[PDB]
Parts: structure tokens; sequence; C-alpha cells
């Protein structure tokens, strides 16, 4: 049996920064699906349009695997339908998706005492993102009617998370794995069991 | 058509002990979570323990940890509850029940088998 | 540690609607799914609600919920209260640091 590489997307040492989340395709194989919700590892674990006990026996003809790491209290804004600086400028999740949003504290992985600043966030941005987009300039960002001119109210719109392992939970890091499923007029290559 | 039924209750002395089990028919248990279900008199409900499906983790709430055991045997069809050194707090009807995946429901339910200290 | 709270006593006249609350304490609601149980006295407790949303075959279209995410919250509602619906209902949701909880559970009466 060909399994579906959970194990890698999930185990993988370095997670992306939000604005630069990653992406790998799933297919052609068998997605067992029990490994993950069958844990309690996690701290999040929400479906939309499909049940966790339904997911596992249905044919898709993709799974996405969008990965990422932010703040404990910015986990709630990984969802359809939300706003925030993270669902309108970083990472945002169209109101009819599909698909589980999985997530755990990782405050023992992804956190030093000295800081750890290597995971970013888009802080600023001229308008929302498009579902699913992805926008990782670095163009700065001005915020009033003064030019930039590349470099008061211009910004690097990127900003680093100030990750400790002293952070009270809502600040501590989360490791999110979203599940983007689709069938399409394409035969379906991922099937459960 | 699936059923659960819970034995093993009575009364108790104060830091003693008792074993409760719960036979189950209509289903497999190799398929289902299992989990006890605590109910003191007059009170709402609240969880005890749980097993996952092959019996390789269990977990429990902490204000039991080191006085409950749980276990099972799928052989057998019968979930057991090992429990020690009970308090007059520990005064409930137990209930055993069905669990398809762990942060799910509990989608059957037994009768509950009283237990009084 | 993370817990759900409920109204204690809720009731209304047969025909009419009622909403059970349900709220979240130090942790998200709307992390995990909430399922609903209904507790007729003398009996074992059984799903109404389950998946937020959903209800098991079985189950009355008059049982419906949601859980609205910008107020922590939870709730389901009754509509055209029978004199049948008399029972005590309980919210759940599944924590990480804590593993099941279950909430005060809320006495409706019609
Ligand atoms: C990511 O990698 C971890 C391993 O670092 C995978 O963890 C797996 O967790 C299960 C449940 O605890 C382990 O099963 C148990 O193993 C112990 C022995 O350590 C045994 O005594 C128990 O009876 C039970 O069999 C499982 O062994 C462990 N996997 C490995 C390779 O150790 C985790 O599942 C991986 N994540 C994903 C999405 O695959």
């Amino acid at each position: 049996t060909n399994l579906c590489p959970f194990g890698e997307v999930f185990n993988a040492t370095r997670f992306a920064s939000v604005y630069a989340w990653n992406r790998k395709r799933i297919s052609n194989c068998v997605a067992d699906y029990s490994v993950l919700y069958n844990s309690a590892s996690f701290s999040t674990f929400k479906c939309y349009g499909v049940s966790p006990t339904k997911l596992n026996d249905l044919c898709f003809t993709n799974v996405y695997a969008d990965s990422f790491v932010i703040r404990g209290d910015e986990v709630r804004q990984i969802a359809p339908g939300q706003t925030g600086k993270i669902a309108d400028y970083n990472y945002k999740l169209p109101d009819d998706f599909t698909g589980c949003v999985i997530a755990w504290n990782s405050n023992n992985l992804d956190s030093k005492v000295g800081g750890n600043y290597n995971y970013l966030y888009r802080l600023f941005r001229k308008s929302n993102l498009k579902p699913f987009e992805r926008d990782i300039s670095t163009e700065i960002y001005q915020a009033g009617s003064t030019p930039c001119n590349g470099v008061f109210n211009c910004y690097f719109p990127l900003q680093s998370y100030g990750f400790q392992p002293t952070n009270g939970v809502g600040y501590q890091p989360y490791r999110v794995v979203v599940l983007s499923f689709e069938l399409l007029h394409a035969p379906a290559t991922v099937c459960g069991p | 058509e699936v059923q659960l039924v819970e034995s093993g209750g009575g009364l108790v002395q104060p830091g003693g002990s008792l074993r409760l089990s719960c036979a189950a028919s209509g289903f497999t248990f190799s398929s289902y979570w299992m989990n006890w279900v605590r109910q003191a008199p007059g009170k709402g409900l609240e969880w005890v323990a749980n097993i996952k499906q092959d019996g390789s983790e269990k977990y429990y709430v902490d204000s039991v940890k080191g006085r409950f055991t749980i276990s099972r045997d799928n052989a057998k069809n019968s979930l057991f509850l090992q429990m020690n050194s009970l308090r007059a707090e520990d005064t409930a009807v137990y209930y055993c029940a069905r669990v398809w995946w762990l942060r799910g429901s509990f989608d059957y339910w037994g009768q509950g088998t009283l237990v009084t200290v | 540690n993370f817990m759900l709270t409920q109204p204690h006593s809720v009731s209304e006249s047969p025909g009419k609607t009622v909403t059970i609350s349900c709220t979240g304490s130090s942790g998200s609601i709307a992390s995990n799914y909430v399922q609903w149980y209904q507790q007729r006295p003398g009996s074992a407790p059984t799903t109404v609600i389950y998946e937020d949303n959903q209800r098991p075959s079985g189950v009355p279209d008059r049982f419906s919920g949601s859980i609205d995410s910008s107020s922590n919250s939870a709730s389901l509602t009754i509509s055209g209260l029978k004199t049948e619906d008399e029972a005590d209902y309980y919210c759940q949701s599944y924590d990480s640091s804590n593993h099941v909880v279950f909430g005060g559970g809320t006495k409706l009466t019609v």
C-alpha cells in the first residue's frame, strides 16, 4: 500500500512563516486519516464541509497540505468567514472552505529564551487577500500620504513574533496544518483505505 | 442494534476498591474508543477515563490519576474500570459509552452502574 | 483549565422557542467540535446535536444549533417546544489540556 506522507507533513523540522506559508500536494496515494483524528496531540481539530467520520473513505482529486506557524491567539482566525491580521493579510480561507484545520502547541520546538524571531507575519498590506493567495513581497508599506521612496508611516511590511518559552499560552507558537480538499471533473486519486 | 451492559457496582467502603465492567454487543471494539462518564447524584456529567481501540493508549481526568485504571478486552467484548481508593466524592452512576473518534460524539450510552461510598 | 458554563434554569411555554447557551472559559469553544446531549430524568443521556450543527437520525428537525466564534460561545435552539422536550441538556467539547469537558447542564422545562 502506497500511503500518503502525512507523517512528513506533520513531523517536518521547520515550518514556514505564515506570511509565506508552504503548500504540498498529496496525490496518487492512500490517505490514512486515522492517524490524525485519533490523537490527543492536537489542540485544534475542526473540519468544514466534510465530517471526520466521512472523509476517511471519500475520494478526492487533490489534498493540499498548507502549513505555517502563528500565535495561539491567532489560531481562531484560521477559519472560513474570519477576519483579522492573519485572516486578512497572511492566510485567507474562503467562506465555502472544505477541509480540516489542525493545530498544536509547539512551545517546546519553535521558541527560544533569547527570542525566536525567525517566524514572521505580514503586519501591513494595502488590501486584504484573495482566498488561498500568498504575498511574500517586502515592498515598503506606505501607511500615510508620504512617499516611502523604498525606505514615518512607512514600514517594512513584515514583523516577527517574539516567541519565548515563558510566554503565556495565547503567545506560544502553534503549528498549523490546513488540509484543503477538492473534487474536480478529473478522476479522483486520493482515496482512504 | 447495539447494547452496553454494565455491572460490578454496589456499595464500597471508603479507601477500598471495586472493578466495574461493561459488556458490549452489536459492534466491534476494534472500531471504537470507550469512555467512562460519571454522574454524581443531582449533578451534571463529567468525564473520567478513555481507552483507544487497541488498548495501547489511555487517558484519565487528572482528578483520578493513580487511583483509576482503564482496560479493555477486545476478545471478550468487555470494558473494565478498576478503581481504587474511593472517596465520598466518588459516589456516582458510571456510564460506559461508545465514541467513534476521539473528539467526536458519544453516540451510545449504557444505563449506568451505581457506585456508592 | 478550559471549562464550559451553562444557564441553570431555562423554560418556555409549548409551541415557542428556546435558546440554551454554552460559553467557553479560558480557551476557545470554536477550536473543536461541540456536542449536545439530552438526558431525560431516569435514564442515560443521548446525542441530539453533534459536530456543531447537525443531528443523528431519530432527532427531529426542531433541534438545531451553531457556534458564535466572536462571543466564544455555542448554543442550541429548540423551536416549537413539545412537552416531550423535558430534559437536562449538556454541551461537550474536547481539549488537550483536559480531555473531555462537559458543561454544567441546563434544566429545561416546557
Ligand atoms: C510523527 O512522528 C511520531 C513519532 O515521533 C508519530 O508518533 C506515534 O505515536 C503513536 C501513539 O503514541 C505510537 O504508538 C505507540 O508506540 C509505543 C512505543 O513508543 C508503544 O508502546 C504503544 O503501544 C504504541 O504502539 C507510535 O509508535 C509513534 N510513531 C513512531 C514512529 O514512534 C506520529 O504519529 C507522527 N505523525 C504523523 C502525522 O504521522
